[PDB]
């Protein structure tokens, strides 16, 4: 419930992710975290899969 | 003094960087200096006009400031037990070339409570060393000897950079008091920006009702 | 004013980091419109602007960037009130709820425990914090960054002295302009405390860039 | 626990060993309740250890520390529950074991009453017309408690009220009293966000501490912006009958376009035109010279008493005060114009007092006058 | 004089404009300097002709007028209690390069009369 | 180094000539140990004092027992073990 | 060529500034790994000794 907020889905958060411009800045700071860490990890993800 | 009275002893501090990250060697003074001269120097150029008769002159680059020691070495008197031969080794790798950045090494000098134009420690480089040996040994050993060094100063970059946005800052605040004007915040707060600010400008940055939409005890902030 | 520091020296993380998780909403309370509800209670009509009003201005000094867009009633409370606000920040798409209390001029509070995230420092705090957190960190404990630091730790086990006094004052003042752009040090005080010789107490005062 | 570099919230007090001419004393009622002693303070933080931060007293006090000042006294009359009345502050401040507690205290300079605000004004009666003269009577009754300590006093809030005041009233305690008007807006805020209303004597003590190292003690302590002021209660053209050249009048706090608010007067409440006593900068001087006679003076007493011994005074009297002269401490071109000191026994004794034990001293002092008005006349050159 | 017999002492102020519509700051010499030094300069060049054998010279452009003094700060003897360093520290400020208008600062020096 | 001192006074009249000698020789070596930063005070007599003498420091009946009694006091540095920064705000 | 020996509570980086401080360009923290063939970033026990070239 604290990476989630309240009535939050994944599915929900997945489509922020990909569009950043539909928070323009206001994304609570936590999650801002935890789409900054899955942004790193898409490079060792890339270099798996070849 | 305030606690004890123990004597404060100069000390020379070489690195390879302008910051300081790398450190080389350092040598502890033996004996202080009983003078120190500090020397700023700067360069004006006089303007030649066709049409105006106005006497001014325009600021042209400054040399670097300069500084003088002279230190003494003995290894004759009692207890004065370590060797000249490798005081004086010290002190000029220290002022040498530096293998590795071929540049000659940056210098920090500090001497107790001294401040040298509001900091502890003179940053510079070396940029002349005289050592003359005047007493020997039978075997030749060098039982005194006198070095005159001299120092420009070469500070470092971040330092410069803070002090310089922190006298000239970005966006400066001001606090309104009784029977001000809008013009007068404007000088007021423009003051200590680099182009100042008109009262236009102060107005819209605060998102001002009309020229006259503050209160006593208000702060208003001024940008670039 | 708070604004007006915060915009200016910015805001992050509150230090040491803390972590809160708001009350669960019982949404099986809440379906009945507050406008509605006064209304039919037979509430002045120059009231009810008056009730929106506390409402906005309550809500805006919970959180500014705000901007209501549902207002519910408890049914579990008819005439101390319990009112559910939905709202959205800014021009996003994201849409909270926070719980609130209306007493009807109206009064409109806030439930203690609403929010879920982190703590935050803003304007003067973040920079009093930020000179802090660099006085705790000695160099070569962070890393890809082992010079950032005051490193005071060096100065432990040396004689209390004037020249230990002195040499401790320089330190902060080099370091804090190095690693501080927005503090300007202003004075520092190292005293021997009597009940504790062997301690050391240093008072610095600091002045943020541009406050005069 | 091990040993570590550790950040605290503790505070330090460290015994400091500086001196003033001018130091206030603080008498009113506080947050806490303490003994009858005076407690001495060197910043704001040795108040939060007396006391807790709040109530009228404690931002009198950081109003004074916030303006340059730098040592401080601290008299409680008790507990703010004890806060009924303008007649009962009066009362309180005419019991006994003040005097004594002020006396006995040598640091004290100036007197400062910060609870006068506190009641209402809003009656323009002669009722409490008197009872201001009243309070004025009062704290000029614990100056004379020794030589050298003057009161900044408070006046009503309604200028007409004030210039009754001023012309009736009557005391011969006049030159230890000055009086600042009118209140002024702080920058501080209370709970409602409403800014908190100081009398001006906490700031102006302040200033007179800090201006007797800066300037000197025989400079006007007028003409000095103040801090943490956001405006006067009342503007400046409702004090036209305040200030009379040839009677009683006030010291004016007004702000200028651009220079902030400033204290705009430097005169007593000695309303003879001939007096010397006119001016504080005056008053404060003459007492800064008593005060080091007094430490002279103490050396020679139970000393055998002939002309050797009146050698030694008058060479260190006449010493110390041709000092004081060449650093523009005295009017005067010639050195028997500024000061003159008179000591044997013909020229200020006789026999008998010899006889009695006694040891008398001339001293004769020219003081320098401020600028007040500046008046310019212009005219054409004939040529 | 003509009133009292007060050591007038001399004093530095420093400006960012020329006009000297910004103040910086002040600084009030301990001791006043024994003696002052004022240097004018004017440069001309000979006149050379072909045809006349007139002898003249015409002026050329004067390099601006110096002025040196000496200032003496000691902390040592009684009575003597501003540190040596904030005296100097003041003094090199205002007269080094100020960091808004990238130049040294205007300078005002007054001594009595 | 006391004990080396007072080592070249045993079997030595006990005279006020012997006292003195080694009073001027002991003040002069602690005198040097504090001017090096090795004894705590701002004042000479603050950091050390040596007492030795018939009155000061003895009695008739310790001299005719053949005894030397010297007094010596000493004011030591204390390590600075614990560091603690208070931070507050310029209230300008 | 220069040689360093690992001590308590290395990292990479701090290895990297002690043996590149001799070096004329430095090293960096993923060059020093490269060079010694570690199997990770913390793939090093105290005792253990790393060299560093060019």
């Amino acid at each position: 419930s604290f990476y989630f907020i309240q009535e939050n889905t994944p599915e929900e958060l997945e489509d922020i992710y990909q569009h950043a411009n539909k928070a323009d800045g206001l994304l609570p700071p936590h999650q801002a975290f935890v789409f900054a860490f899955l942004k790193l990890l898409e490079t060792s993800n890339r270099l798996l899969n070849t | 003094s305030l606690i004890e009275r123990g004597l404060s002893k100069l000390t020379l501090t070489a690195f390879k960087d302008r910051e300081g990250k790398i450190s080389v060697g350092s040598l502890q003074a033996m004996y202080n200096p009983d003078a120190i001269q500090l020397d700023y120097q700067t360069h004006y150029q006089q303007d030649e006009s066709v049409n105006h008769t106005r006497k001014s002159s325009h600021y042209v680059s400054s040399p670097p400031a300069g500084l003088s020691l002279v230190l003494l070495f003995d290894a004759s008197m009692p207890g004065n037990n370590i060797p000249v031969e490798t005081q004086l080794t010290t002190l000029k790798a220290l002022c040498a070339v530096d293998p590795s950045t071929h540049v000659p090494h940056f210098l920090k000098i500090k001497w107790g409570k001294m401040r040298w134009e509001n900091k502890s420690y003179f940053a510079g480089r070396a940029s002349g060393l005289t050592i003359n040996y005047t007493l020997f040994d039978r075997d030749a050993t060098p039982l005194r000897a006198s070095a005159t060094l001299s120092l420009v100063a070469d500070e470092s970059f971040v330092i410069q950079a803070t002090e310089q946005q922190l006298k000239s800052p970005p966006v400066t605040t001001v606090s309104v008091t009784d029977m001000l004007t809008l013009p007068l915040i404007a000088l007021g707060a423009g003051a200590s920006l680099a182009s100042g600010i008109d009262y236009l400008s102060l107005a819209w940055q605060n998102d001002l009702d009309n020229l006259d939409d503050f209160t006593p005890g208000q702060t208003l902030q001024a940008q670039e | 004013t708070n604004k007006i520091l915060a915009d200016i020296y910015g805001r992050g993380w509150a230090f040491p980091p803390q972590f809160f998780i708001g009350e669960r909403i019982p949404y099986e309370d809440y379906s009945s419109d507050l406008n509605k509800y006064l209304s039919e209670k037979k509430i002045e009509a120059e009231q009810i602007v008056k009730i929106q009003a506390c409402i906005k201005e309550s809500v805006m000094c919970y959180d500014f960037h705000a901007k209501i867009t549902s207002t519910q009633v408890s049914k579990q409370t008819n005439l101390p009130l319990n009112i559910l606000v939905t709202y959205t920040l800014g021009d996003s798409e994201i849409s909270q709820k926070i719980q609130g209390v209306l007493r009807v001029p109206p009064q409109f509070s806030i439930k203690d425990n609403s929010r879920t995230g982190i703590a935050i420092a803003e304007g003067t705090q973040n920079v009093l914090q930020s000179i802090n957190i660099l006085f705790l960190t000695e160099p070569g404990e962070r890393i890809m960054r082992e010079d950032y630091g005051c490193g005071l730790n060096d100065y432990l086990f040396a004689n209390i002295s004037d020249e230990l006094m002195t040499d401790i004052q320089t330190h902060i003042e080099e370091r804090v302009l190095r690693y501080e752009p927005r503090a300007e040090i202003t004075s520092i005080q190292v005293n021997q405390r009597t009940n504790l010789p062997s301690t050391l107490h240093v008072q610095v005062t600091y002045a943020l860039r541009g406050s005069d | 626990t091990q040993p570590s570099v550790t950040i605290t919230e503790n505070l330090i007090f460290p015994k400091q060993n500086d001196s003033f001419i001018g130091i206030p004393v603080f008498i009113g009622y506080t947050s806490s309740p303490v003994d009858k002693t005076a407690i001495k303070l060197h910043s704001l933080a040795d108040f939060a250890r007396s006391f807790p931060e709040s109530g009228l007293m404690y931002y009198s006090v950081r109003h004074f520390f916030e303006n340059g000042g730098q040592q401080a006294y601290v008299l409680s009359l008790g507990t703010e529950q004890q806060l009924s009345d303008f007649s009962s502050l009066i009362t309180a401040l005419q019991q006994a074991w003040l005097a004594q507690t002020i006396a006995a205290e040598n640091d004290i300079t100036l007197i400062i009453t910060p609870d006068v605000i506190r009641f209402d004004q809003t009656e323009i009666s002669d009722t409490q017309r008197d009872l201001w003269l009243q309070l004025w009577q009062s704290v000029l009754n614990l100056c004379k408690s020794r030589r050298g300590i003057m009161g900044l006093l408070d006046a009503p809030d309604d200028p007409t009220l004030a210039a009754k005041c001023l012309q009736q009233f009557s005391s011969a305690d006049r030159q230890w009293g000055v009086v600042y008007w009118p209140l002024l807006k702080s920058a501080y805020q209370d709970n409602t966000q409403n800014p908190i209303v100081l009398s001006p004597t906490a700031a102006v003590a302040a200033v007179i501490q800090r201006n007797d190292n800066q300037q000197g003690v025989w400079t006007a302590p007028a003409n000095i912006a103040l801090s943490k002021v956001i405006s006067p209660v009342r503007a400046y053209i409702e004090a036209n009958a305040l200030f009379n050249p040839d009677g009683t009048s006030l010291n004016l706090v007004r702000s200028f376009p651009g220079k902030g608010i400033r204290i705009w007067g430097c005169r007593t409440l000695e309303n003879t035109h001939d007096s010397p006593w006119s001016y504080i900068q005056t008053r404060r001087l003459v007492s800064y010279i008593e005060a080091y006679m007094t430490q002279l003076g103490r050396a020679f007493v139970f000393e055998p008493n002939n002309a050797i011994t009146w050698m030694k005074f008058k060479g260190q009297a006449h010493n110390w005060l041709r000092q004081l002269w060449l650093k523009g401490g005295l009017r005067g071109t010639q050195e028997d114009q500024a000061f003159e000191v008179l000591l044997g026994v013909d020229e200020s004794m006789r026999e008998a007092d010899l006889r009695a034990g006694k040891m008398i001293i001339k001293i004769r002092l020219a003081v320098l006058i401020p600028a007040e008005f500046i008046e310019l006349n212009l005219t054409f050159d004939t040529r």
